[PDB]
């Protein structure tokens, strides 16, 4: 229950990246290109969990 | 009970034989809860406690 | 058992606090990573005062860092003994007040004071028996003066029964950094006189003068200035953290040094202070420490103690000594300089002894004097304030942020009457 | 412990405002958690015990299971907050026949069973913060012909916000209670 | 015959931290609490091979208390004896008497109660404190009043340390002293004045130590206490208990302030220098350079005097010495007391504590007298009190704590009446 | 006059940074002693020739890559220039002595081509000077920084240098023959303001590794002097990093502030699929070591593993083996010594191969034949003074600076009793009587006390306070009646036990230091600060004869053979004198004890002489007829 | 008076009931050390660590400081009459 949900965004991000010192997760920046231009949309789905484990030969035999 | 400190007794420590300073008046004291305690305490022979037990028994009986 | 909560505000406050925590960690023998590694057992028994115990044999400081710029936090985490601070005590803004008391006390305060108050209160119940608060800051800046004053107001509103130390550095016309120094200082001291239980007045000019004359150093860097102030900061509280032949409480010092509720502006010194070229030609004895301590050139304020009268004074010693030599030396200093003390308060000297001298020294002392010479510095600031105010210079950036003229008028009146009582009792 | 203590009219065994509130208590947590957080109602630090299984997570009064504290005070008072979940607490007492009775007050049972060793009782709590006073002497008198002598341990279970559990000797009113023991 | 000692404040606790090792050294008790009947007056033998003292050290700061807890005598004092509060009185009489006193004195007195019940032939009380501080003044007076309302009849030897006229280590100590004395009058029966500058001078001249600390002061105070309690502890040719002072040293219900002195304070080489006899030590026990409170008795007249002796002392020489002193005119008595001397003798000589400088003397004398030099001392303290009170300095701390200027006014007028009584009686 | 053969030696200085170093060829170790450097055969503990000539304590060592040239620097009194001394390890002679640095020389470094030396000196000097090896000349110098600089190291091509200041900076200095000047370039730290202690350079000059006092390794890419990834990922070490060494592989062996060894991988690597590199992971968590690490040296090159010699602040030299295949460090301590000045030593009665030597806070029992320390007792923070066995082997008495006398047991080191306060300050002399029931003590107050010890108690008898100065020695006669006390009033007092009185008082102009009974109790031999030994008649007290041996400085050490023919004496100088008793004749030895000798003794079996000085050194000699 | 203090008194009461301990801390053991000394006396091939053992006692409580000087040079200060204290 916070008066402003976005009331901690910048401070939390800065504390995580610098103050606490833990490595910040830097991923999903592929295909965004530069600024001032539209980002190329990837056809991948964010919500979908496309794990699809492939144990082709490491599966033990009964 | 005396070690617990629920007995309202102090020693006068007078020049004559010492009397018992009673924190509360003995008249309204609950005899049912106190008389068996002191009557059981008559048995012991240690110096600081036997005098207290005997004097308390005497005072209640009087 | 007795607990002090430290708060750092502004650039000067944060740097001085970092140096102070380095000094305290060295004195208690804990490494810059947070693990105790000392030899004597005197250190363990009084680490609850400045260090809450943490899992893994690590001790974290009981201080709250407060500012508005990322640069100060980056510098604090950069320096040595910067890894011991708890990362969640960094109450932190984004923009910076920029030498504006309005920006520090009315605009950014309205959204930072709630968070800083929550952290301070939570750290307050983190300790069982509170003793007091100590805040280290400036009186000329924006993020250190205004926000510090607002935090003091809220604290003293919530906890009306605890000691209050405000290590505040004050401007001097010779060493002048910014331009609205009188504007910030007048309002800050206006609130401090009605709010703070005592104020530790410091200034850069006196420290520079001491470093030039006594220490005979070539480049008196900010590190040296902060180290001297840090030595004072540890000396004033050594009594609670170590046993001695005459233990003195912080409230004990407050009662001995405050005869009237508003005459609570003290001036500080430290001894011994000698150059390396002369360290070998000097002994270590109470008479020489006392003469250096009472020398006017060992004082850390731009106010000559000989231009006024000592209402009260106190000396806190560290090291193995004799109370006989201590109190006879105080007798001598009171008798020879009899006219310099007030006449209607006998025994103007309080003395305390502690059994632990600081690391690197055989013996130390700390002077704290409630004299009436501070009125000179206050008049020095007030005349600048009146000169700026008669023309309303710079006043529009204060009036355009919610403020008006009445608070300035009241501050000027308050400072005038306050220096009037200093002069009257002088 | 506590056998040589003074045991005046008031005696606290756990206070939520302190450096180490849980020094004599022995936390035993499984599928749950314990915290010290600031409540949004009384603006102070209180301890939270939460657990999926109320019978698993609890805190006992004496750390050593064999070694038992000694308190002669009749009344035991808790200051808790109702989280609208299952909550229970247990106390051991000693009678003059030198046997150990047990009193367990629970939120999730209906009948009041009386056994030779355990008396299980129902409790009904109000909405927010409330103080419960237990009156060990009267409960011992009602549950058995015995009378109260001594308390051997106390243990509170999951789903509770707790602060200032203590002992007392009288039915103190709110106005006559000392300040640090009040609710506001 | 047993007497119980209680210590309040830093000064009282350290005086006790001297007296107790002196006592166990006298009785041959190792610090852990066992020997390898005379001890019964101080140490109670409990269980088997364990002796515990009859005292309570109590103070609000924990520093001195747990320094004692972790010091040399950890096993001697029972852990329940050492009471410790949380924060100082901060040289505030009101803070020490009304804020933390209401919380600590109840436990303190209900502990001394169990001490008393364990005791059987309790002779009386004796308190160790300095009125300059906050705790030893405020809560000392509070505990005094409560003990008086509890027992009342029994004697209360209060060995109180007052501030030196010109040596000072505080600021509001005149306030603390007058406020404490206002209660010390009508509750204590025998109050013994002690100073610090006088002891500094004593150890400077006689004990020829150039840099004396509090340790030597406490050691010699302990020596005085042991010398005045040796009559109960051991047997002599003429013994007196605590109750002879109560009748021979208090001629009037309110004039009870006794000055103390001790002889011979001799170092190691001066022991071989000077000849130890009775006449010269009795003479040395009377000049101003050998009394524990810095004041000049020649301005006053003696009312009563008591001489305890330890060691190889026969009544012949003390009788001759008292006769010579009475014939001497440099010291003058008062008309209301033709027989102003009370002698007492004990066979055991004083002991030597390794670590002190006092040498093994075959005999010693302790002097306790009543005079008016206390009258000038109280007048001086009253003057330096009213000087500061004229400007209402430091009164805001008291009024904030909860007191007012009322009790200040009554304390001032009560001390004025006390001086009136001294100047009337000395006539 | 003839020199005395020097048998074994125990002792080295572990406080010196990077002091203990191995010769690059063959079997040779070298470490700094008090004010001399000591060579040792790495194979067998046969002490090699010592190299004297230093005015005061040596503080830094350096060795050429070829191992032919050695450089040593010392610390001198304030105002007197410290001198760097150069030695040839093939022909052991002084080659160059250069005195330029004001107070002390911080560090020295030799070049890859063994042509230049870098000298950094002074807490206050802070001037870097470059010398040449061909002649005792100085090429060029420059002030380093406002803050003091700690260490200097060369590259493997050596026109360049790198130094790291103590407080807050780091520089790379290049040397050019065009201007004969040193051009510095400061390091580019992002924000770090760390305090550097030790530095090491790679085998190919790409990076340099410096240990901060914050407790982490710090990597600097050279030729641009840029900051890169920091040290251990698994937190920092318990105190500041104190020692660093370069494995011949791509690893760094780092020794932290609390005896902690770690092997850190040097190759960078990116983690979490980001441009940011992860911290240097520890490829091996080495076990703890008792002493604080101060020196690491790569001793041997073996295809199965790498051997390193590690010095400690507690003066404990360790040999550690590191196996890259199976990551594990194996440690064996090879020698131990005293970290601080030692004073006083004891011999068991008619028993030879036990030494009781005590230093600050430490009692140590040593074995004579093999020099291996058998037992140690440690009190946290105290200064030790006179210690002595009882005439029975039951107890070892020890004085302490706080005024307490403590008695310990020989086996298991159990304390049997202690006196809570024997003297008002430090006690200086303790002696035991033949009956083992009485003990004599003497402190700095100037009083002598006597204590009777019963099976359950310790009682104090009459105490005599004749002396006005510190009591320096106490000696009891075969029967307990007679005991002599020598103090600093210029007087020696003879006491009586049956009645605690004094018989006579021997007097001299200067302070008496040592007094020894002659066998059969015929006479007394005393030594003091008059530089004169004096014979005294034991019965009445009279000066028989005065010998002016060693008039240069004071003498405080005396012992006499069991029969009474030989008399061994110390002094304020560095030589040990061996006189005949009846005649004044010399059989002394000169080269030993870089520090002033403080005590001496002769083994009861008349085979060996043991001497202990103001530095942590025990020198086992060989006895011979005078 | 307080809960922490009461627990401390209980712990210290137990610590006074227990008999005093001569050794605060021990390394290795006396028995193993005796075997190490025995094999050393019998022959060779004994490591240094085997023979070396240390025991730590309570010792001084205060930190280590250089001793005080109580009396200065005798020619500087004197008492009222004369002498050297
Ligand atoms: N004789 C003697 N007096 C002492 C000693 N220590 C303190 N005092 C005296 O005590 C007076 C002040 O009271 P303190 O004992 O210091 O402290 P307190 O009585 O507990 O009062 P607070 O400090 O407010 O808690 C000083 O004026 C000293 O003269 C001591 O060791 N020996
Ligand atoms: N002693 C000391 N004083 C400093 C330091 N940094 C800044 N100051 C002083 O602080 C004053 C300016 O305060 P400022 O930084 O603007 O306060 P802020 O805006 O609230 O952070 C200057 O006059 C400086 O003399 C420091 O590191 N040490
Ligand atoms: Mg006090």
């Amino acid at each position: 229950m916070n008066g402003d949900v976005a009331g901690s965004l910048f401070t939390s991000t800065y504390r995580n990246v610098k103050l606490a010192g833990k490595a910040p997760p830097a991923a999903n920046l592929s295909g965004t290109g530069s600024c001032f231009d539209t980002t190329s949309l990837s056809p991948a789905r964010a919500g979908a969990h496309k794990a699809l484990d492939v144990q082709k030969d490491e599966l033990p035999v009964w | 009970f005396y070690e617990r400190g629920d007995l309202p007794i102090a020693v006068d420590h007078r020049g004559s034989k010492n009397m018992i300073a009673w924190k509360v008046d003995i008249e309204k004291l609950d005899y049912h809860h106190y008389l068996p305690i002191f009557f059981d305490g008559i048995r012991e022979t240690q110096e600081p406690y036997r005098f207290l037990a005997v004097k308390g028994v005497e005072d209640m009986l009087r | 058992m007795r607990e002090i909560v430290h708060i750092q505000g502004g650039q000067c406050g944060n740097q001085i606090g970092a140096k102070f925590w380095e000094v305290v960690s060295d004195e208690h023998g804990i490494d810059p990573t947070g693990t105790y590694h000392g030899d004597s057992d005197l250190q363990l028994e009084r680490i609850n005062v400045y260090f809450n115990e943490a899992t893994g044999g690590r001790y974290v400081p009981r201080a709250i860092l407060m500012d508005l710029e990322p640069g100060t936090m980056d510098s604090v985490r950069s320096g040595p003994y910067g890894q011991i601070f708890r990362p969640d005590n960094f109450v932190f803004g984004q923009t910076g007040a920029g030498n504006n008391w309005a920006k520090g006390h009315y605009t950014e305060g309205a959204e930072l004071i709630d968070s800083v108050l929550d952290v301070v209160r939570k750290e307050a119940e983190s300790c069982d028996c509170l003793q007091g608060f100590q805040v280290c800051h400036s009186l000329g800046g924006g993020t250190g003066s205004g926000m510090g004053t607002l935090l003091i107001s809220k604290i003293r509103e919530e906890y009306p029964d605890r000691m209050m130390l405000t290590f505040s550095v004050v401007p001097s016309p010779k060493v002048s950094d910014t331009v609205v120094e009188p504007y910030n200082a007048t309002l800050s001291v206006h609130q401090l006189v009605e709010n703070a239980d005592e104020c530790m007045v410091l200034d850069n000019e006196a420290l520079y003068d001491i470093c030039f004359r006594t220490l005979k150093l070539t480049t008196p860097t900010f590190g040296d200035l902060n180290h001297l102030i840090s030595a004072v900061m540890s000396g004033i509280t050594c009594c609670l953290r170590f046993p001695g032949q005459l233990n003195a409480d912080l409230r004990k010092l407050a009662v001995n040094l405050i005869p009237f509720p508003r005459l609570h502006f003290f001036m500080v010194g430290f001894t011994p202070l000698t150059s390396r070229g002369s360290q070998q030609y000097r002994a270590l004895t109470v008479p020489e420490l006392t003469q250096q301590m009472w020398d006017a050139k060992n004082m850390m304020c731009a106010a000559d103690p000989r231009h006024g009268r000592y209402l009260t004074a106190s000396a806190l010693f560290r090291g193995r000594m004799s109370t006989k030599e201590v109190d006879e030396q105080m007798l001598n200093v009171q008798n020879k300089n009899s006219s310099y003390f007030v006449e209607w308060i006998p025994n103007n000297v309080k003395s305390s002894v502690c059994d632990i001298p600081p690391k690197g020294l055989k013996m130390s002392a700390t002077f704290i004097g409630n004299s009436t010479a501070i009125q000179e510095m206050f008049k020095r600031v007030s005349e600048q304030f009146t000169a700026m105010f008669r023309r309303k210079a710079f006043l529009h950036w204060y009036t355009g942020e919610g403020m008006d003229e009445m608070e300035f008028t009241e501050a000027e009146s308050n400072m005038n009457d306050l220096v009037s009582e200093y002069q009257q009792y002088q | 412990m506590f056998k040589n203590a003074f045991q005046s009219g008031f005696l606290s065994v756990l206070y939520s405002i302190g450096s180490k509130p849980l020094e004599i208590w022995d936390k035993q947590v499984s599928n749950g958690h314990i915290k010290r957080i600031t409540d949004a109602d009384i603006q102070s630090s209180v301890l939270e015990i939460m657990g999926q299984n109320v019978s698993t997570t609890y805190i006992t009064c004496p750390a050593d299971p064999n070694k038992t504290l000694g308190i002669k005070l009749p009344f035991l008072v808790l200051i808790i907050k109702n989280l609208n979940k299952y909550f229970s607490f247990e106390v051991q007492v000693l009678d003059d026949k030198n046997v150990r009775r047990r009193f367990r007050a629970s939120n999730y049972q209906s009948t009041t069973r009386v056994k030779p060793f355990i008396c299980t009782m129902p409790m009904r709590l109000d909405s927010g913060w409330n103080q419960i006073q237990f009156n060990l002497s009267d409960f011992t008198r009602r549950a058995y012909g015995t009378n109260y002598i001594e308390t051997l341990r106390v243990q509170v279970h999951a789903n509770c916000r707790i602060r200032r559990i203590y002992f007392s000797d009288r039915l103190y009113s709110e106005e006559e209670l000392p300040a640090e023991f009040k609710l506001f | 015959r047993e007497v119980i000692s209680i210590h309040i404040g830093q000064a009282g606790i350290q005086v006790g931290n001297a007296c107790w090792e002196l006592y166990c050294l006298e009785h041959g008790i190792q610090p852990d609490g066992q020997m390898p009947d005379a001890f019964n007056t101080f140490f109670s033998e409990t269980g088997a091979g364990k002796h515990v003292p009859r005292c309570i050290f109590l103070d609000l700061e924990p520093t001195v208390v747990d320094e004692v807890r972790t010091g040399t005598y950890r096993q001697l004092f029972h852990p329940e004896q050492l009471i410790s509060g949380k924060e100082d009185a901060a040289n505030n009489f009101a803070r020490g008497h009304y804020t933390i006193g209401k919380e600590i004195v109840d436990l303190a007195l209900d502990r001394i109660r169990k001490l008393a019940d364990n005791c059987t032939g309790l002779q009386g009380f004796l308190v160790f404190n300095a009125v300059g501080g906050g705790t030893g003044s405020g809560l000392g007076s509070l505990l005094l009043e409560r003990l008086s309302v509890d027992y009342g009849k029994k004697s209360k030897l209060g060995f109180t340390v007052y501030p030196s006229p010109q040596v000072s280590t505080a600021v509001v100590e005149p306030y603390n002293s007058v406020l404490s004395t206002h209660s010390l009058l009508e509750h204590t029966d025998v109050a013994v004045m002690l100073d610090n500058e006088a002891i500094y001078d004593i150890c400077r001249r006689s004990l020829d130590i150039e840099r004396p600390t509090y340790t030597n002061l406490n050691r010699l105070i302990a020596q005085v206490i042991s010398s005045l309690t040796a009559s109960l502890r051991f047997d002599g040719a003429l013994n007196v208990d605590i109750t002879e002072f109560q009748t021979n040293l208090v001629p009037y219900p309110r004039i009870h302030f006794m000055l103390s002195s001790y002889a011979p304070i001799i170092s190691a080489e001066k022991a071989y220098h000077e000849q130890l006899s009775v006449a010269e030590i009795t003479n040395a026990a009377f000049e101003p350079a050998s009394m524990m409170v810095k004041c000049d008795p020649r301005h006053g007249k003696y009312m009563a005097c008591c001489l305890m002796y330890r060691g190889d002392v026969v009544p012949k020489d003390v009788n001759a010495s008292v006769a010579t002193i009475k014939t001497k005119r440099t010291i003058q008595f008062v008309d209301w007391c033709p027989t102003g001397f009370k002698c007492g003798i004990n066979y055991q000589p004083p002991t030597v504590v390794p670590g002190g400088d006092l040498a093994k003397v075959q005999r010693a004398v302790c002097m306790i007298s009543n005079s008016t030099a206390i009258g000038e001392i109280f007048s001086r303290l009253d003057h330096k009190f009213d000087l500061m009170y004229a400007k209402r300095a430091f009164v805001h701390w008291y009024v904030g704590e909860g007191m007012e200027e009322g009790e200040f006014s009554e304390a001032r007028e009560d001390l004025a009446a006390l001086e009136k009584d001294f100047e009337e009686v000395g006539a | 006059a003839e020199p005395l053969v020097l048998n074994s030696v125990i002792g080295f200085g572990g406080a010196i940074e990077n002091g203990l170093i191995a010769h690059p060829d063959g079997r040779t170790i070298i470490y700094p002693l008090g004010s001399t450097i000591v060579l040792r055969d790495r194979a067998d503990p046969r002490s090699q020739e010592f190299l004297q000539g230093h005015s005061d304590k040596v503080s830094c060592l350096a060795l050429s890559r070829s191992g032919r040239y050695l450089a040593s620097g010392q610390i001198t009194y304030m105002g007197f220039t410290a001198d760097i001394i150069i030695w040839d390890l093939e022909s052991k002679q002084l080659i160059h002595r250069m005195a330029l640095h004001k107070v002390k020389v911080q560090a020295l470094d030799f070049s890859c081509d063994e042509r230049f030396l870098a000298s950094l000196g002074g807490q206050d000097d802070n001037a870097l000077v470059l010398w040449d090896v061909a002649s005792g000349n100085a090429i060029c110098g420059s002030p380093c920084n406002t803050n003091f600089t700690n260490c200097v190291k060369f590259f493997n091509n050596s026109p360049d240098k790198l130094i790291t200041a103590g407080n807050f900076n780091m520089n790379v200095w290049t040397y050019d023959a065009g201007n004969n000047k040193l051009r510095p370039t400061d390091a580019t730290l992002g924000t770090l303001k760390r305090v550097f202690k030790s530095v090491v350079v790679d085998a190919n000059d790409e990076y340099a590794y410096c240990g901060t006092t914050t407790g982490d390794v710090l990597q600097i890419a050279l030729e641009r002097v840029l900051f890169k990834n920091t040290g251990p990922a698994k937190g920092n070490v318990q105190m500041g990093v104190t020692a660093t060494c370069e494995v011949p592989t791509g690893d760094i062996l780092v020794g932290g502030g609390d005896g902690s060894l770690q092997v850190l991988r040097t190759v960078p690597e990116p983690s979490s699929t980001n441009p940011k590199l992860l911290r240097k992971m520890p490829a091996l968590a080495g076990t703890k070591v008792e002493g604080a690490i101060t020196s690491i040296a790569l001793a041997d090159m073996n295809a199965r593993g790498f051997t390193f010699f590690v010095g400690t602040a507690m003066c404990n030299i360790y040999k550690v083996t590191y196996e890259p295949a199976t990551s594990r460090l194996k440690e064996e301590l090879v020698q131990t010594a005293h970290n601080d000045k030692i004073n006083g030593m004891a011999f068991p009665n008619e028993y030879s191969e036990v030494f009781a030597t005590c230093g600050t806070g430490f009692i140590r029992l040593w074995h004579l034949t093999t020099c291996r320390e058998l037992l140690r007792i440690a009190v946290p923070n105290l200064e030790c003074f006179c210690i002595a066995f009882t005439t029975d082997g039951s107890a070892i008495l020890s004085g302490w600076s706080d005024g307490k006398i403590r008695a310990f047991g020989p086996q298991s080191g159990k304390i049997i009793f202690t006196i809570n306060d024997a003297h008002q300050k430090a006690v200086t002399a303790i002696a035991s009587t033949a009956d083992s029931s009485r003990i004599l003590s003497g402190g700095e107050e100037g009083m002598v006390r006597v204590w009777r010890i019963g099976r359950t108690s310790q009682t104090l008898e009459a105490s005599m306070k004749d002396h006005k100065g510190p009591v320096n020695c106490i000696r009891i006669k075969g029967s307990g009646d007679e005991c002599v006390s020598a103090s600093s009033d210029g007087s020696c007092i003879l006491w009586d036990l049956h009645t605690f009185k004094r018989r006579t008082s021997l007097f001299a102009n200067t302070f008496f230091k040592s007094v020894v009974y002659h066998p059969d109790e015929s006479q007394l031999v005393t030594a003091g600060t008059d530089r004169k030994v004096t014979y005294w008649d034991a019965y009445d007290g009279n000066a028989i004869r005065i010998i002016d041996g060693s008039d240069l400085d004071e003498v405080n050490a005396l012992a006499v053979d069991r029969d009474g023919e030989a008399l061994v004496s110390g002094g304020g100088d560095k030589l040990v004198k061996l006189w005949g008793y009846d005649e004044g004749h010399c059989y002394f030895v000169g080269v030993a004890h870089s520090g002033a000798i403080t005590a001496v003794g002769v083994t009861p079996d008349k085979q060996r002489i043991v001497s202990v000085g103001t530095e942590g050194g025990i020198f086992i000699w060989d006895y011979q007829r005078p | 008076m307080d809960l922490k203090q009461q627990v401390k008194n209980y712990t210290m009461t137990i610590r006074n009931t227990r008999p005093p301990t001569m050794i605060k801390e021990q390394d290795k053991s006396e028995f193993s050390h005796f075997r190490a000394l025995q094999v050393l006396a019998n022959g060779d091939e004994v490591p240094y660590e085997a023979t070396l053992r240390n025991v730590i006692h309570d010792g001084a409580r205060q930190p280590k400081l250089p001793p005080r000087q109580t009396q200065k040079h005798p020619g500087y200060i004197r008492n009222e009459s004369g002498g050297f204290f």
